[PDB]
């Protein structure tokens, strides 16, 4: 299961954060400051993944803002990009034209797709679809 | 973009070449590699416009290293402008001139600066004077060859006090630089006239003659008292550089002063007032000032007798402030103050700055240790600390309280039951080998040495080696004292010291115990439980030498640093 | 009027001095 | 010995930087920023820096850290001086300090810098003399700073010739928690605003313990200041040979005489603090202020800044004179009074709840600290006797001064 | 600013 | 009632990190004045500031019996912050999750889908040694519904309890039992994933 | 400035007032919160959290706040204690075992100074068995004569039946409400 997934800016800023695993306050603080610095101080070409406090820390940011996650050393590394990638083109579709100043705004309503999509570090929806309109029932609720 | 800039250059219109020079400068600033435009602007150069000489030569020196090769056409205009009648463009070109990093370009300048060594203005011969040390410092042998020396050695005896200043200044960098063969010393002749007019220097002026008194070895009391004289008007000067000036040349003349005279006296009681004076200085200086204090205190402790209330770390001071003045007051810690010292002490442990916490806590342990008349009154501010219930905290007491009974344990059998049952849970390997090491050495105030031994033996053979050697030491000490509680304890110790421990130095001294106790267990009391000597303390003064050494080097960089000069210069 | 005390004129100098 | 001095920003860019040696690259400014950044996680940031063999001195202006690198063992004093000199001349010609004016008069920052140190020696020093000779909106270099008298500039003329003097002092009270004062220093500063025409040489008189003493007339109340420091233009020949002090007045606002000197005198306000903080319950705030000095004296602008709880909400102040008002960013209640007559005393009664939810650390016992300003009052009763103004055409003069009591250090120890 | 940029640009 | 929209443009107006703490704690300090008075109108907008405030590194200790108070809400926008504040906010080494379990019990009846499943995935997330224990019954009740939407969520809670609590992994024995021919995706990847983890 | 707004929301009823849920487990807090608001007994599982809950009696909206009496739970009236204006005690008659304990913990919950301005209310639950004690007995055995500054009355309520909740809340009304 994924550790800890959480999304931060290519200057450091975090406009994301999601930890799967109970970690003091301070040692969650120092362990997404050292993720930070590994993520800044990582070239184009490291392959996106880091093996770092045996975990699989694979970053991949598709623009200035990076998003980076910690799983286990049980499954394909394949898998978590793939995941990564589902949960992107989904909030895409929710929001639609996704930018790092819309993220800010729709940290609430991020965080809720982000819960309805997957639970405790573990893959919750698969369908893409089926997770879209649960979201857009949820909003509707009121 | 850079075409449209280029013509624009290359235009005769006198407001777009100025705006191309500050666009230029804009993006030079901004962090624009300009450097390819150099050969450009080489042809808009001569200039009437002083603005835009002054932007070409930045331009220039910023693009000289880049293209050397093509600076080889600026000769001609630098050759020109060394004949303006305004002395401020004289001035520039002098300045642009030594700032051209150019082998070959410095070579054909030696004419313009044989012109300017001669400069009436003064600021232009210190511009002279300038040009004449770059080009030193770029090329000494070309130096040598233009024979500026002794152009340099007569500036000195020259009008243009500030003037005569920069060529001392040079003239030091010069020898300073120089292997110390043909030095520019002077007569006592000299020295008076530097003193005649360093009344008339400036701030920086002031500096620069200070600097110079510095290399000069006084031989005679009479000269030395001249210039004590002369160097105490400068204690009266706002200038905190300059302070610090006048304060290392009165160190540097106190050496061969003699404390029979009454002028040794007059100069410690004017300098604590300077002192206090410099430690009101900006936070910046404040650490400049506080490393200063620091090296003169092992020179003259006597001077700062009485100046212990601005010891005290003020509360907007900085970290690296609040650590000088730490240091200040312990260096400087007498029994007169030790009321004091504790106050502070305990007023610095409350802080929230764990490293500032394990300063104090080492400043007060470093006290207690010092002086004996405060052992009583340390040992009750450790207790307190651990019983303000601080893991940090805790573990800063037990450290002093381990350091303390081995530096005077003789009255130290009064702690041990307070501190049996001290929560004593604590990991730390600091903490935990200090604590071992108490229960084995005062293994005769507490009757349950044995069971607080039994729970830190759960992990002897996995806690550390300096843990295990700790606890190995304190099982033999207790089974010698007593072994009929400790005889099973001890053959556990041996047998997990013995077999369960792969460490060699370990189990060497497991094998050497073993062998102990099973040759003559009588003998390991005089042997394992023996009186140990006065344990010698490190002195933390520096060399005679190096405080003789760094008594010159007053103000550098070293000073902070607390190294040799050739120790800290690449 | 000013906060922080008004200006005061002042002396030459020591007049019971000579 | 700095190599080169750069003017930085918060966010690492250099502003503007001009190199005076040229023994060091200009690149090594990158590595500035990490190396502040690890210093500053890690708590070993000092102001003089170090990368490798060249040492990058850095001060923190109000926008920028004033990067001086360096490569030898050069003065430090002398660049941390040349540094504050500049950081004056800028803020003399530009009146605001941060990156709007740094990146607006460059072409003038420029030239002033080139003149103001050459191959890391200084050599312009006056803002005045900087002005008229490099300006922002040229001539030949003034002979001011040719002759010897550089702080009084010739040729001054005035339609009248009036000196504004400001007799500033500053009562520095350090009061421990257990109720006893250890720092009481009070610093003197003799700042005059000297605007008349020539360059008249002040011949300062005052009542001093020490001259009152060489003159035999160490009877009355002569001031002792422990440390006194002449101004750039003060002679000191005179002062040392007979504590004459002449001096060429500046053309404008300086200070001549700085008095800085221990007190043993009773603290002009008594301040006594209660904590009633209850174990996440409630805090009371039993505060007490005594003004212990002169009734005839009133402290304008009376702030007693309290500190109140990091995590305290929903205050309620029970005060008798003055406004309290709790400040969120300063996460302190400070006690605003508009005039404090001598002799006042005002009690105060605070009362706010406490959090559910226990702290997870310790924030500290900052000191408590007072803002009193009570002008027009000379608590060490020094007493200028005269200002010597000799003029050679001769006129004149009619200076003025004014005698201002403000509260320094006066910060008292926490409970 | 490179923040109101699409994330995949789509 | 500041909105979070209004936070979040004052902090990127602030540039000095002193300006931003300053700011940072003075809207706090509004936050803590709020709720001292039992404020239960604009407690989204609180809430939003409060977990914003934490996310960009700022103390939210007094900031719990808030979230506390709007989980046992009724509104579902109160409960959905009360939901991510224990998610964010409420851990186990804090300890102020074991009030919430009552809470959990008492909206895992309840009969809105989104609450239920939002409940779920926050003690999945969330999972504690004793609020498993006294959560395991109800999970395992619904683990044998026919709810597609709650077939993965009960998987998901029935994994983290088992992980958290390796010894409840035997009342899970029979309840999926004959779950293979699941057509929707999420529900047999749930079951595939559970199958798995024991 | 006026109060002329409050004079006419005042006059229609404006004032709600706040009331505590105390006691210990298994001693009817749950289902006297719930015949409080319902008016019938509704079985409930252990409090391992807590139940909040608004009444409305007298033009006014007393909110409970239910509180267990389990270990884990018997710390956390401190929380509770926030933000509260009334407080109500259930105690268990039936429960001599369990009264002492009972006692201790309503002796460690009023020597607190934050609940210093809330008055007492002490019910007598489990008023439907013989083992109940009567409203002198059980204040008796708690000294709650003893509470000093404490406006505290007794009142013997029973779970099954519910009478007596009538009369708690007129003499808790007319204890905190005093006006006409
Ligand atoms: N049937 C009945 N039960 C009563 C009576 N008096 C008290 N009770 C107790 O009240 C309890 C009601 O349980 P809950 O609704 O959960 O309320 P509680 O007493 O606070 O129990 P917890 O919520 O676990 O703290 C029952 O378990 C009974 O033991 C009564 O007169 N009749
Ligand atoms: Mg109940």
């Amino acid at each position: 299961m994924i550790h800890f997934i959480l999304l931060f800016s290519r200057q450091g800023k975090l406009r994301l954060q999601k930890w799967y695993i109970t970690l003091p306050d301070k040692e969650r603080k120092k362990i997404t400051r050292e993720i930070v610095q590994i993520i800044l101080s990582r070239g184009h070409r490291t392959s996106s993944f880091v093996d770092w406090k045996e975990l699989k820390l694979v970053y991949k940011r598709y623009a200035s803002l990076y998003f980076c996650c910690a799983i286990e050393n049980q499954d394909n590394e394949l898998l978590t990009l793939e995941i990564v990638h589902r949960y992107v083109e989904l909030l895409d579709k929710y929001f639609g034209n996704v930018c790092e100043l819309d993220i800010i705004f729709n940290f609430e309503k991020a965080y809720f797709i982000l819960d309805e999509f997957i639970i405790g570090g573990e893959i919750q929806e698969t369908s893409k679809k089926i997770a879209v309109k649960a979201i857009e029932d949820s909003d509707m609720l009121q | 973009e850079i075409f449209e800039l280029k013509a624009e250059l290359n235009s005769d219109k006198k407001e777009k070449k100025k705006e191309a020079v500050k666009k230029v400068i804009a993006s030079m600033t901004v962090g624009k590699d300009v450097s390819a435009l150099f050969p450009d602007v080489v042809n808009c150069m001569q200039t009437d416009n002083l603005e835009l000489k002054k932007l070409v030569y930045l331009y220039l020196m910023n693009y000289a290293k880049s293209q050397p090769d093509m600076a080889i056409m600026a000769v001609n205009t630098f050759v020109k402008d060394c004949e303006d009648p305004n002395p401020l463009i004289r001035a520039l070109a002098v300045r642009t001139m030594g700032c051209i990093r150019v082998d070959k370009i410095t070579e054909y300048l030696c004419e313009p600066l044989r012109k300017c060594l001669k400069d009436e203005d003064p600021y232009v011969r210190k511009t002279a004077a300038v040009c004449v040390a770059k080009l030193h410092d770029i090329n000494a042998q070309l130096v040598e060859d233009q024979g500026f020396l002794d152009t340099l050695k007569d500036l000195i005896s020259d009008s243009n006090p500030m003037v005569v200043a920069n060529a001392v200044a040079a003239l030091s960098e010069i020898a300073e630089s120089h292997p110390s063969s043909n030095l520019l010393d002077l007569n006592p002749q000299s020295i008076n006239k530097l003193l005649t007019a360093l009344n008339e220097c400036t701030e920086w002026g002031q500096i620069f003659i200070l600097d110079c008194l510095a290399n000069y070895m006084p031989k005679d009391d009479r000269e030395a008292q001249s210039i004590c004289e002369r160097v105490t008007p400068r204690l009266s000067h706002a200038n905190s550089a300059v302070v610090l000036s006048a304060v290392k040349v009165l160190m540097k003349f106190m050496e061969m002063l003699s404390k029979d005279l009454d002028y040794y006296g007059t100069l410690l009681k004017k300098l604590a007032p300077p002192l206090v004076t410099l430690l009101s200085a900006e936070p910046e200086l404040q650490y400049v000032a506080l490393r200063n204090i620091n090296l003169i205190v092992q020179k003259r402790p006597e001077i700062l007798k009485h100046e212990m209330k601005v010891f005290f770390v003020k509360y907007n001071d900085p970290i690296y402030v609040k650590l000088e003045k730490l240091d200040i007051m312990i260096r400087l810690a007498s029994q007169a103050n030790i009321a004091q010292v504790l106050a502070e002490l305990r007023e610095y442990a409350t802080e929230v700055d764990v490293d500032f916490v394990r300063k104090a806590v080492r400043a007060i342990g470093r006290c207690a240790i010092k002086v004996e008349q405060s052992a009583e009154r340390c040992v009750s501010t450790l207790l307190d600390l651990i019983q303000t219930k601080v893991n940090y905290v805790v573990q800063e007491a037990i450290v002093v309280i381990k350091d303390i009974f081995r530096k005077y344990p003789n009255k130290y059998e009064s702690v041990i039951a307070t501190l049996c049952e001290n929560l004593d849970s604590l990991d730390e390997p600091e903490a935990r080998a200090a604590m071992i090491w108490i229960v084995g050495e005062y293994a005769e105030r507490i009757d349950n040495a044995d069971e607080l031994l039994e729970s830190f033996l759960e992990g002897f053979h996995d806690k550390s080696t300096q843990v295990q050697l700790q606890l190995l030491t304190a099982i033999v000490k207790l089974f010698l004292k007593k072994p009929t509680e400790t005889q099973e304890l001890v053959q556990q110790v041996l047998s997990l010291a013995t077999q369960d421990s792969d460490n060699p130095d370990l189990r060497d001294r497991g094998y050497i115990y073993w062998r102990l106790l099973s040759t003559d267990p009588v003998a390991a009391k005089e042997v394992v439980l023996a009186e140990k000597p006065l344990i010698s303390e490190e002195t933390d003064l520096i060399e005679p030498t190096l405080l003789d050494e760094l008594i010159c080097y007053i103000g550098t960089l070293a000073s902070v640093y607390h190294k040799p000069p050739s120790a800290f210069v690449e | 009027d000013r906060k922080g005390g008004s200006y005061s004129q002042a002396a030459g100098s020591d007049s019971a001095q000579s | 010995s700095a190599s080169a001095v750069y003017v930085l920003d918060l966010k690492g860019k250099v502003l503007i930087c001009r190199n005076y040696r040229g023994d060091v690259d200009m690149s090594e400014v990158e590595h500035f920023m990490p190396i502040l950044m690890e210093k500053e996680e890690e708590g070993m940031l000092s102001p003089i820096l170090a990368h490798g063999g060249v040492r990058f001195m850095w001060i923190k202006h109000n926008n920028l850290y004033l990067v001086a690198t360096s490569k030898k063992n050069a003065c430090v004093s002398l660049v941390f001086s040349f540094l504050y000199k500049v950081v004056q001349v800028f803020s003399e010609y530009f009146k605001e300090l941060e990156e709007e004016s740094i990146r607006d008069n460059f072409v003038i920052i420029y030239e002033l810098l080139d003149e103001l140190m050459d191959f890391g020696y200084p050599q312009t020093t006056d803002s005045k003399i900087l002005q008229e000779y490099i300006t922002q909106e040229a001539p030949r270099p003034p002979a001011t700073v040719t002759n010897a008298v550089s702080w009084r500039s010739e040729g001054i003329k005035y339609r009248k010739n009036e000196v504004f003097l400001d007799v500033i002092e500053a009562v520095n009270l350090l009061v421990s928690a257990n109720g006893n004062v250890l720092r009481s220093e009070i610093v003197g500063s003799i700042k005059m605003r000297v605007f008349l025409s020539g360059m008249p040489e002040l011949r300062l008189g005052l009542n001093d313990k020490v001259l009152f003493d060489n003159t035999g007339r160490g009877k009355s109340k002569s001031v002792e200041l422990e440390d006194v420091k002449f101004h750039q233009c003060v002679r000191l020949s005179r002062f040392e040979n007979d504590r004459t002090i002449s001096f060429i007045p500046p053309d404008g606002e300086f200070e001549l005489m700085s008095y800085r000197l221990n007190t043993h005198v009773k603290p002009l306000i008594w301040i006594e603090s209660v904590i009633e903080k209850h174990s996440h319950s409630r805090i009371e705030y039993m505060v007490k202020a005594k003004s212990q000095f002169k009734r005839r004296s009133t402290a304008n602008n009376v702030e007693i800044h309290i500190p109140v709880p990091n995590d305290a909400d929903s205050p309620k102040f029970k005060t008798t004179v003055g406004s309290v008002k709790w400040v969120p960013e300063n996460s302190e209640i400070v006690w605003s009074v508009k005039s404090f007559p001598g002799g006042k005393e005002y009690l105060m009664r605070a009362h706010f709840g406490l959090p559910s939810v226990e702290a997870e650390d310790k924030e500290g016992k900052p000191p408590i600290s007072v803002k009193f300003e009570i002008p027009y009052f000379t608590t060490s009763g020094i007493q200028v006797r005269y200002l010597k103004i000799i003029e050679k055409s001769g006129y004149q003069a009619l200076p003025w001064v004014r005698y201002i009591t403000q509260n320094g250090d006066y910060q008292l120890r926490t409970q | 600013k490179g923040e109101n940029t699409s994330l995949l640009h789509p | 009632p500041i909105r979070l929209r209004e936070l979040i443009r004052t902090i990127r107006t602030a540039r000095t990190q002193a300006e931003e703490r300053e700011m940072i704690q003075k809207e706090c300090a509004a936050i803590r004045s709020s709720f001292r008075e039992e404020d239960n109108t604009y407690r989204c907008r609180n809430v939003a500031k409060l977990l914003y405030m934490h996310m960009l590194g700022y103390p939210a200790h007094f900031g719990q019996l808030e979230c506390l108070k709007l989980i046992a809400s009724q509104k579902f926008t109160d409960k959905r912050i009360g939901y991510l504040g224990a998610m964010l906010l409420l851990d186990e080494r804090q300890d102020v999750h074991l009030l919430m379990t009552n809470c959990i019990k008492n909206d895992l009846n309840h009969s809105t889908q989104f609450v239920q499943g939002l409940a779920l995935c926050t003690l999945g997330c969330m999972g504690s040694s004793e609020m498993c224990r006294d959560l395991a019954g109800e999970v395992e009740k619904l683990l044998k519904t026919s709810n597609s939407y709650l077939r993965k969520k009960a998987a998901l809670c029935a994994v983290h309890v088992i992980r958290k609590v390796p010894e409840l992994m035997e009342m899970f024995l029979p309840a999926t039992k004959n779950l293979l021919n699941e057509k929707n995706h999420g529900v047999l990847h749930t079951s595939v994933v559970l199958l798995t983890e024991m | 400035g006026n109060i002329f707004a409050n004079l006419f929301k005042g006059l229609f009823g404006k004032k709600e007032m706040r009331i505590l849920m105390v006691g210990l487990d298994a001693a009817g807090k749950t289902t006297i919160l719930y015949k409080l608001k319902l008016g019938e007994i509704v079985t409930t599982i252990p409090t391992i959290g807590f139940n909040v809950e608004t009444v409305e009696y007298k033009n006014i909206s007393f909110t409970v706040w239910d509180v267990g009496g389990q270990d884990k739970i018997r710390p956390l009236w401190r929380h509770y204690f926030q933000n509260t204006q009334g407080l109500i005690f259930v105690v268990d008659s039936n429960d001599r075992e369990r009264v002492n304990e009972a006692r201790e913990e309503l002796m460690r919950m009023l020597a607190e100074d934050e609940l210093r301005d809330a008055v007492l209310l002490v019910f007598a639950n489990k008023q439907d068995l013989p083992n109940a004690m009567n409203a002198a007995e059980i204040t008796d055995k708690l000294g709650l004569h003893s509470l000093r500054h404490r406006n505290w009355y007794i009142q013997a309520t029973c779970a099954t039946s519910g009478d007596g909740l009538y009369e708690g809340l007129d003499w808790l009304s007319n204890q905190l409400r005093n006006q006409k």
